């Protein structure tokens, strides 16, 4: 029942915890 | 102005009266044989900043000095013997 | 293969205590024991046995019981022997165990 | 003028930041450095809040807008953009100003601004008036959070409040209608 | 150098030198692991075919409104089948088979010698960010029709007055995507500071 | 260091692919790279517990989400007994007509999977109630999570970058974490239950809209500040209580019933809040003990230096210890696995017997899918929390400074510790395996009168403590008369004598014979795990055979096959060997729970205690009949609902027997064989052309025992995981 | 449910396309 709207809302959210993870990494093996 | 709001008045004075009577005798002589440190040295000069023992809070006129921290330390636990005589009532 | 027939077949040596064929029941677990066993052998290594035999020799040395002929672990290809030895062994004589007891009541 | 009575000595602090009573408990004005950043945004909260005092205040003292929490979810704003649009038209005009009085505030000067450089337009004062900054703020944010607890516990805004407590000093207060729910 | 406000610091990769930089490389793409001025007329190319592109889904729907989406729909014109995408095939490619094997061949100025088609060339080159750069603008709006379709369906211009007659309640933030977008401008503020606090707090 | 292990040269050069297996391998391990000084360790570290928690949250995130969007809730919320929870949808390209239908079991339109996970429940007796709420909470974990990672990434830089020193103060972690991680949660969770929970439990809705305008109570904080504490448990709930709804509700919000919540058969609310909110206030109070920058408090070093006892008998007692704990870092972690796993263990101990979410012990299969996670995971960290416990005494481990400690009194006597453990774990050995021999054997002459059967008379006589009065004993709450029963008849003793009395509930399952014999073997099973795990310790420093271990490494393959072979001589290969009795000694547990309890769940008390003694019945009775559902999955004439783990118990034997290839057959040989296949492509025509960066070689000798133990334990787990949840999918108990 | 049509969209570039990309660049990492 969850609207069609806050489904991307989720997925686009969560595609920030990527980025800041793809930071992170870079920033950890970088030292 | 009655027993709830004196019981409290009347229970916490029991123990900053030992507090000050005799345990700030032991209290303060355990506390010059305690002292932290890591690898020999204390926290300050290790490199931590957060760490440093900190006196500059800690005075008072007080005859013997009886501090901000030991009124909290003593006071707590006369809150302690506050909230079990009132709260219980089990078994008398 | 599992269903039709190790499943199915071994349904005649495990309903069997008391019977006549019983003996093919106490077998046939006895060659679980024996193979499952030998897995010690196999994946285990010699170091870590003469090792710990050194550690016994101490118990028996503090009650002055300590043998003449000095224990020692198995050697390296001995332990591999006496692994193939039971792995072979316990599980040739389950088949053994479970063809019996599966015919002799059948067949 | 220690925060309390003598004792409160901060070898770190001079005071030269901008006011002290000599009040650090935690510690959190060590490694100075960073102290700087932890002393402007002091200046902020306050240099803020103590709007919002005076927003909620005027508006609820003379003026619609009684309860102010309720303000947003009630009816007829002056402007009626929706909900969901006013959002993103607040975040972005405050992103112009508030990316660019940081870029100001990394910048050399060290002090608040905004629209680049020009701060002061009348020229007042540096330094008496400028210590009736954190004075002020110091109590503005400190007044704000007391609107908190009047709202949870009283549910009602100061000025009824304070109406209420001029009227009975005895039956309103902290203690009284904290023990006293019934709103 | 405004070079959409970030903060100072911009890429070695985007400096200003190519026309049109506000040194903007969120990828690592500007970079030239074999090339970058390639994407400048793949952007151009791009850019350029855009730019045209706007006026011809623009007009329709002021005029006799077979809008874009639907005007490719309804004519009579194609001829049996192939005919309709045959004849379009050749043209294409004969002429850039030449611009497009030669200018990676000839010269790395696609079409500004303008060796293929003379123009007057009384202005030419010195503000030729300013085509590259009004072009880039109908780029993003390009965009938009598309959505103006999915999202309304109504055409370009009669999503216009909607908005000129309701200024307020013809927002995307109401309809549609509107949820989303607004998320997009929140997470798009704080964006500025996360690419500067890489600088200053480092 | 250009190449693929950029932080270490000595695999950074390498010609074969052993550079590309280690590397990967030999990354976390951060006390060995290029340099690593002390502060750089603790940074990557730090910030790696950012990545550790932040993937935590997505994790969550994704349940709560999934279970929001491809799972039925709401339909589930309705009838929590007589429909299934689902989890995310099947999307195989791969499927015919059939298994697609087959699959889409459940309320939903596609192929799902039936969740056995567990969370379902917990999210229900917390009580939630719209698929909205399960969105809002799947939002928080994305956002807080990214917090994380914007923390990880904002530590690192100079600025931010925190002092060593930082890190080795351990008064202040204990003083925040007790009361401040522990003890304010613990507020914060009662909160949540008086303010949610409980009135949602008795079907009122709050949410963060009108969360404020309804009070939890209907008194005020008036009885909790005059100092009345009893009106929160004046008016407990009825017996009839129906949940999630009003129905003779009672009013109360903290108080203790003991016992269970007749209609969902699980712990009583109330009694969960009144908990929690006592637990916040001892950690609260005891996270004022250590001293910090106020002076007042303890120093963990002289709490410590204080206790060598006055005789001598530890001789320095504790000396220097604070020493080699706030340095060595896998003594820190020996501890911490130690104790969290344990705990895991202890949670899978209570959370059966004592079921607090609703309405599981209802639906079964989503208990045994859980006590054997939490048995399984409590075992693998007690084999890490000794593995660090040994590569502690390898390395980190002074002898100088701890003279005479407590430390160095256990090495100055490894053989008294291993040979007892060698004793004790014989003597379980034969007598326990000796008696179900001797009971198997009466069995199969067919007289069961002549077995060997020993009645657990002490765990009875504890239950007998406990009040269960199915014993003839009446002792303490079994007998009216004695003064604990009379102490207790006020409070907690009325409700919690039904729940033990009433042989529905697992809370003190009755036990017999079959339930004795079984606990030596568990016995035994903790006594050669750790017998193993206490000698690669006590040994990794050195033994009679090799005495250099201490400098030789921690794993290494062994010393060369000189005086007498050395093989597995290392303190890896000790652990290494650990893991195969972890897995036994854990198989026999959650053997032994399932079966139990199946028979329990199938109405029957004879299906075990009859046959459990000898052990024909575990193999005859529990795996053939459990057997028969699961194979008939794939079945050629159709496919069940439990095709699904037929297949995984198909893979879960593939696995466990390519595991006996890596552990059985040893390198050399594979060595030699590679030669010969390097050899033929190598002169082979058409792939002269092409050739290869990496020489190839057959890999490490240790690589292989550690390959091999993946596969070993990949392979256990996926059978025993696939017929626990398809014997109680397809029965149901 | 309302957004059927993801999975489709996801699945196959999770369970091909990004080990297809991952596959690829972690090799070339291999060796440099
Ligand atoms: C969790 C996985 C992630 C999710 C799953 C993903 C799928 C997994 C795909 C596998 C990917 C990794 C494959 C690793 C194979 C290589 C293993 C290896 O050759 O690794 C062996 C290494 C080799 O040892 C190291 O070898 C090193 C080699 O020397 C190198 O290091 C030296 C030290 O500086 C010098 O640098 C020197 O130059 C250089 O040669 C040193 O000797 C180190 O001291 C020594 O530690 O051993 C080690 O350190 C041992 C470290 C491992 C300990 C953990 C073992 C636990 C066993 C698993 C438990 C069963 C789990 C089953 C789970 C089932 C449920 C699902
Ligand atoms: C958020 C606002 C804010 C911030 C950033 C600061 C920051 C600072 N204050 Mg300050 N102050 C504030 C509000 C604030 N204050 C208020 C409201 C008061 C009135 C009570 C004061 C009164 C005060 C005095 C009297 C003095 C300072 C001083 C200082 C400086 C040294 C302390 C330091 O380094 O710690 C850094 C401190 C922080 C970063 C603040 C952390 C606060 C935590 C995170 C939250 C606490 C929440 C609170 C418990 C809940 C509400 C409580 C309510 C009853 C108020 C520092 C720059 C000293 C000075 O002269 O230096 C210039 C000094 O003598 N302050
Ligand atoms: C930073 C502090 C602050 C904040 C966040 C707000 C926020 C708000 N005010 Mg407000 N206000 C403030 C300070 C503040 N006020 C002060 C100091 C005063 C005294 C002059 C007022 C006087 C005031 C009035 C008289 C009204 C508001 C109203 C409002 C609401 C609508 C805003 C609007 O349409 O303005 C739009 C702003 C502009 C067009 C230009 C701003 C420059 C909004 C909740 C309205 C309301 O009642 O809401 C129901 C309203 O009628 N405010
Ligand atoms: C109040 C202050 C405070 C708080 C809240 C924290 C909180 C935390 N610190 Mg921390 N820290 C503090 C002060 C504080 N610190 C100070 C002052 C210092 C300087 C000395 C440090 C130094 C420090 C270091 C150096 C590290 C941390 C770490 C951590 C994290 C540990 C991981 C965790 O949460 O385990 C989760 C566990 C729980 C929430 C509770 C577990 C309790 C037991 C095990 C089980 C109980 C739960 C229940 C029974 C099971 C049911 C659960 C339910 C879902 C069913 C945690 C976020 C570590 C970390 O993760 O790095 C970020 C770390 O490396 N801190
Ligand atoms: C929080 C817990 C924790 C932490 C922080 C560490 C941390 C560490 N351990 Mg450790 N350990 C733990 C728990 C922990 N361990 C537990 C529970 C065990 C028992 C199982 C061990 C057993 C252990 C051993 C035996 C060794 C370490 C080592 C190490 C160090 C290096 C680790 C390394 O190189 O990994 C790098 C990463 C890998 C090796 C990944 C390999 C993947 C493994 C083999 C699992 C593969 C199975 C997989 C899940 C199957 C997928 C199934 C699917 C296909 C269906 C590092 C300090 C090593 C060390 O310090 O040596 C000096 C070492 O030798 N630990
Ligand atoms: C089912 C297989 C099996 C069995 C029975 C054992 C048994 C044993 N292992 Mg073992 N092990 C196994 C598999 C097995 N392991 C595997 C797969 C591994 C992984 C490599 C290990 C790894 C391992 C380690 C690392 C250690 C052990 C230890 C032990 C001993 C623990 C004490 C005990 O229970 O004694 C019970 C003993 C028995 C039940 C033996 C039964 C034999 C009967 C009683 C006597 C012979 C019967 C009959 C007379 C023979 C007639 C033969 C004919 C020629 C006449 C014991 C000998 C520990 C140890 O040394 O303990 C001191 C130890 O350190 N094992
Ligand atoms: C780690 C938690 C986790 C796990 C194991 C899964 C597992 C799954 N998800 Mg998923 N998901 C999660 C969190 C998780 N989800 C979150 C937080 C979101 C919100 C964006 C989604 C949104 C989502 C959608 C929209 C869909 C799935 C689908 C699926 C299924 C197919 C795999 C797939 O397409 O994933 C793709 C998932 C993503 C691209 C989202 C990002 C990945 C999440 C955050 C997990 C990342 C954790 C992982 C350790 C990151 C490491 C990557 C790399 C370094 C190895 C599978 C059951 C599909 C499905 O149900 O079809 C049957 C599907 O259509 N997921
Ligand atoms: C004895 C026996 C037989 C029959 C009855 C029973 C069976 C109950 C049994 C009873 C035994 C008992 C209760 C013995 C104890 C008696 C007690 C408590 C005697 C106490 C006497 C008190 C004395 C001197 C006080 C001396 C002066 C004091 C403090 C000064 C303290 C001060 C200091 C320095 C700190 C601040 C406060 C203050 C007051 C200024
Ligand atoms: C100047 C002066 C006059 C004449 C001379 C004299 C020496 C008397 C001097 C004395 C001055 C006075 C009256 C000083 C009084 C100081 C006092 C009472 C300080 C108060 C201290 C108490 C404090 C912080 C509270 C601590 C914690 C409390 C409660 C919490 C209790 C709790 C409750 C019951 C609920 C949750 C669980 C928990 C935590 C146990
Ligand atoms: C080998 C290694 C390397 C170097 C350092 C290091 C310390 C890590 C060292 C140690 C490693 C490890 C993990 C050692 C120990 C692990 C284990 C199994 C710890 C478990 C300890 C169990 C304990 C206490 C139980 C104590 C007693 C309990 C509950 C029962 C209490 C109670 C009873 C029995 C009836 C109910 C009421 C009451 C009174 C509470
Ligand atoms: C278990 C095991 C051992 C330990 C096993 C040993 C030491 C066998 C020794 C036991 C013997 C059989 C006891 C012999 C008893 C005497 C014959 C005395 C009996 C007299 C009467 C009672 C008959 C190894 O030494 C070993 C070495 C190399 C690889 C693997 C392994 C291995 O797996
Ligand atoms: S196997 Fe490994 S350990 Fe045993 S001898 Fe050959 S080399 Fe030495």
């Amino acid at each position: 029942s969850i609207s069609e709207s806050q489904i991307f809302i989720a997925i686009f959210l969560a595609l920030i915890n990527g980025f800041l993870a793809l930071r992170l990494g870079s920033t950890l093996y970088n030292s | 102005e009655l027993s709830p709001s004196l019981v409290i008045s009347l229970s916490t004075g029991l123990s900053l009266f030992l507090g000050r009577f005799v345990f700030f005798n032991f209290q303060r002589e355990n506390v010059a044989k305690q002292v932290p440190e890591q690898n020999g040295l204390t926290h300050f000069e290790a490199g931590d900043t957060r760490a440093k023992e900190y006196v500059s809070l800690l005075k008072s006129n007080d005859p013997v000095g009886f501090n901000i921290v030991d009124v909290l330390a003593w006071g707590s636990i006369g809150h302690i013997v506050a909230y079990y005589i009132l709260a219980t009532t089990s078994n008398g | 293969w599992l269903r039709d027939f190790l499943w199915a077949q071994s349904s005649q040596v495990i309903q069997s205590y008391g019977s006549a064929l019983s003996a093919y029941g106490l077998v046939f677990l006895g060659a679980h024991f024996v193979w499952a066993f030998s897995l010690m052998f196999l994946f285990s290594g010699r170091g870590y046995w003469q090792e710990l035999i050194e550690s016994i020799l101490w118990a028996h040395n503090k009650l002055k019981v300590a043998p003449a002929i000095q224990p020692r672990a198995l050697s390296i290809t001995q332990g591999r022997a006496v692994g193939v030895a039971h792995y072979i062994f316990g599980g040739i004589v389950t088949t053994w165990s479970f063809f019996l007891a599966r015919i002799i009541a059948v067949g | 003028p220690m925060w309390l009575v003598g004792a409160s000595a901060p070898d770190y602090l001079d005071g030269s930041m901008a006011g002290d009573y000599g009040y650090d408990p935690l510690g959190l004005g060590s490694d100075a450095d960073r102290l700087a950043w932890y002393r402007e945004a002091e200046k902020v909260n306050g240099r803020w809040a103590m709007n919002a005092v005076a927003g909620i205040v005027f508006c609820e003292l003379l003026g619609i807008q009684t309860n102010w929490w309720e303000v947003g979810q009630n009816p007829d704003l002056p402007v009626d953009l929706p909900f969901n649009a006013l959002v993103a038209i607040e975040a972005v005009i405050m992103g112009f100003f508030e990316v660019k009085r940081y870029q100001g505030w990394k910048d050399t000067g060290m002090s608040g601004l905004n629209d680049s450089f020009p701060w002061d337009p009348l020229g007042m004062t540096s330094e008496r008036v400028e210590l009736a900054e954190i004075k002020n703020g110091r109590l503005a944010m400190f007044a704000w959070t007391g609107f908190i607890a009047q709202a949870v516990v009283v549910r009602k805004g100061p000025v009824a409040c304070l109406n209420a407590h001029l009227a009975d000093p005895f039956g309103q207060n902290i203690l009284t209608n904290v023990l006293n729910i019934p709103e | 150098r405004p070079m959409w406000y970030p903060g100072a610091t911009a890429p070695k990769h985007l400096d200003g030198s190519m026309l049109g930089d506000y040194g903007y490389d969120p990828l690592d793409l500007g970079a030239n692991p074999d090339s970058l001025a390639w994407f400048r007329e793949a952007e151009l190319m791009n850019g350029r075919y855009a730019m045209l592109g706007v006026m011809g889904g623009a007009f329709v729907n002021a005029f006799g409104l077979p809008n874009w989406w639907e005007a490719g729909a309804k004519v009579d014109v194609p001829i049996s089948l192939g005919v309709l995408i045959a004849l379009e095939l050749a043209i294409f490619a004969v002429f850039e088979y030449k611009r497009y094997e030669g200018f990676k061949k000839t010269g790395e100025c696609g079409v500004l010698s303008f060796m293929p088609f003379d123009p007057l060339n009384m202005r030419s080159e010195e503000n030729k960010l300013k085509e590259l750069k009004n072009g880039r603008l109908a780029m993003v709006a390009s965009v938009g029709f598309i959505s103006q379709y999915l999202v309304t369906g109504k055409g370009p211009v009669d999503n216009l007055k909607d908005h000129i007659v309701d200024p307020l309640h013809n927002n995307i933030y109401t309809s549609s995507v509107g949820n989303e977008v607004t998320v997009a401008i929140v997470f798009a503020a704080m964006w500025p500071m996360f690419a500067e606090a890489k600088k200053a707090l480092g | 260091a250009t190449k693929f292990p950029k932080f270490s040269q000595g695999l950074a050069q390498d010609p074969t692919t052993r550079r590309i297996w280690f590397g990967v391998a030999t990354a976390h391990d951060f006390e060995s790279h290029d340099s690593i000084t002390e502060e750089t360790l603790y940074q990557k570290i730090f910030a790696s517990h950012f990545g550790q928690l932040s993937i935590i949250f997505l994790w969550t995130s994704g349940n709560l989400f999934h279970v929001a969007w491809q799972g039925n809730f709401e339909a589930w919320v309705q009838d929590p007994l007589h429909i299934r929870p689902i989890a995310h949808a099947i999307w195989d390209p791969h499927f015919g007509q059939s298994a697609v239908e087959a699959f889409t079991r459940g309320g939903a339109s596609g192929p799902v999977n039936i969740a056995t996970s567990g969370v379902y429940q917990w999210w229900y007796t917390i009580g939630m109630r719209t698929n909205q709420d399960l969105y809002q909470g799947s939002v928080f974990l994305s956002i807080a999570a990214g917090l994380f990672l914007i923390a990880g990434w904002l530590h690192l830089q100079p600025k931010f970058q925190p002092t060593l020193s930082w890190f080795k103060n351990a008064e202040s972690r204990l003083n925040h974490h007790l009361a401040g991680l522990f003890g304010v949660s613990s507020l914060a969770w009662t909160g949540h239950l008086v303010h949610v929970a409980i009135p949602e439990s008795r079907g009122i809705h709050v949410r963060w809209d009108n969360f404020l305008t309804i009070l939890p109570h209907p008194l005020g904080l008036k009885p909790f500040f005059t100092g009345n504490w009893s009106a929160y448990a004046q008016n407990p709930d009825t017996i009839n209580h129906i949940f999630s709804t009003n129905t003779g509700s009672g009013d109360a919000i903290l108080t203790f019933l003991g016992g269970f919540h007749p209609q969902t058969q699980s712990l009583w609310l109330t009694d969960m809040a009144h908990h929690h909110l006592a637990i916040a206030v001892l950690f609260i109070i005891a996270g004022h003990m250590y001293r910090t920058n106020f002076g007042i408090g303890h120093s963990m070093k002289e709490i410590l230096d204080m206790h060598t006892p006055p005789s001598g008998n530890l001789g320095a007692g504790h000396q220097n210890l604070f020493d080699t704990i706030n340095n060595s870092l896998h003594f820190q972690l020996g501890l911490a696995l130690a104790s969290a796993g344990t705990i895991c263990s202890m949670v899978a101990q209570h959370m059966y017997s004592l079921p607090a979410y609703a309405f599981i012990a209802s639906d079964f299969t989503t208990q045994a899918s859980l006590y054997t996670h939490h048995q399984y995971i409590a075992g693998f960290m007690l084999c890490g929390a000794f593995a660090h416990g040994a590569i502690f005494f390898i390395r980190d481990y002074d002898p100088v400074a701890n003279k005479g400690n407590v430390l160095a009194r256990i090495l100055d006597h490894k053989e008294a510790i291993i040979s007892h453990l060698s004793w004790v774990s014989l003597f379980l050995g034969f007598h326990t395996l000796g008696l179900y021999v001797h009971n198997d054997v009466m069995l199969a002459f067919g007289t069961p009168e002549k077995q060997i059967l020993i009645e657990p008379v002490f765990a009875q006589w504890i239950q007998a403590a406990q009040g269960k009065s199915l014993y003839g004993f009446d002792f303490l709450l079994a007998s009216s008369t004695s003064p604990a029963f009379n102490a207790s008849q006020t409070v907690w003793l009325p409700g919690w004598l039904d729940a033990i009395n009433n042989p529905t509930n697992s809370l003190f399952l009755t036990i017999g014979p079959g339930d004795f014999l079984v606990h030596h073997a568990i016995a035994l099973g903790l006594h050669t795990t750790t017998l193993i795990l206490v000698k690669g310790a006590l040994d990794a420093r050195g033994s009679k055979l090799m005495p250099d271990k201490k400098d030789f490494g921690y794993s290494f393959p062994c010393d060369g096959p000189g005086r007498g072979g050395t093989c597995d001589i290392s303190a890896w290969d000790a652990f290494y060997l650990s893991v195969f009795w972890m897995l036994n000694t854990i198989g026999w547990v959650t053997f032994y729970w399932h079966w139990k309890h199946l028979g329990i769940w199938q109405g029957n008390v004879n299906q075990f205690n009859e046959s459990s003694t000898y052990l024909m019945g575990w193999l005859r009775d529990y795996l053939w009949l459990n057997s028969s559902q699961l194979i008939n999955g794939y079945n050629p004439f159709g496919m069940n609902s439990l095709s699904v783990w037929a297949w995984m118990f198909l893979f879960g034997h593939l696995v466990y027997a390519t595991g006996f290839m890596f552990l059985i057959s040893w390198r050399g040989y594979w060595q030699e064989l590679i030669e010969t296949l390097a050899w033929a492509h190598e002169r082979t025509p058409l792939a002269n052309l092409v050739r290869w960066k990496d020489k190839p070689v057959a890999l490490s000798i240790v690589q292989a025992r550690l390959v091999g133990l993946a596969h070993f334990s990949v392979g256990y787990i996926f059978t025993y995981a696939a017929f626990l949840i398809a014997s109680t999918s397809g029965k149901f108990g | 449910m309302n957004a059927a049509y993801l999975p489709s969209i996801f699945v196959p570039l999770v369970g091909l396309v990004f080990p297809a990309i991952a596959m690829a660049s972690a090799f070339l990492y291999i060796e440099k």
